C-alpha cells in the first residue's frame, strides 16, 4: 500500500549516541496524500529521511 | 540550503563599503536590495 508509521520514533547516530537527534516522532504517510517536514536546519529532516 | 532565519540574516552585511560583492542567485530572491542587477540567460547579458 505504502503506509508509514513513526511511532515514538527517536534516534541518536553512532558516533554520537548521547545526542538524540529525534524525539518521539509520531506521524503516518498514507498514499494520496503528502506529507511537508518543515524546520530550522539541524532539525533532523534528513535524519527522519535516513 | 539555508533556513529561512539565516537568509534573512545573511541578507546584505557582506558588504562594509570597501569590499566588492558578487551574490549569484537562480531567481530575484533577497538580491532586490542590490546596488545592480545584472540578467543572464543562455550566456548572453540583458540589459535592465
Ligand atoms: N553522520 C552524522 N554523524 C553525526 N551527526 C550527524 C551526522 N549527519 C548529521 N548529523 C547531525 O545531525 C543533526 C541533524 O542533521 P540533519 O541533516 O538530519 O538535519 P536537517 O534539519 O535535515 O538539516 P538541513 O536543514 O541543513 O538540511 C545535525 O546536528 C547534524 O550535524
Ligand atoms: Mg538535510
Amino acid at each position: 500500500e505504502g503506509l508509514v508509521q513513526f511511532q515514538d520514533v527517536s534516534f541518536a547516530y553512532p558516533n554520537r549516541p548521547d545526542v538524540l537527534v529525534l524525539q518521539g516522532l509520531t506521524f503516518t504517510l498514507r498514499p494520496g496524500e503528502v506529507t511537508a517536514l518543515v524546520g530550522p536546519n539541524g532539525s533532523g529532516k534528513s535524519t527522519v529521511a535516513a | 540550503a539555508l533556513d529561512v532565519q539565516c537568509e534573512q540574516a545573511l541578507q546584505d552585511w557582506n558588504s562594509r563599503g570597501d569590499r566588492t560583492v558578487l551574490v549569484i542567485a537562480h531567481r530575484l530572491q533577497t538580491v532586490q536590495r542590490a546596488h545592480q542587477i545584472l540578467v543572464l540567460q543562455e550566456g548572453k547579458l540583458q540589459k535592465l
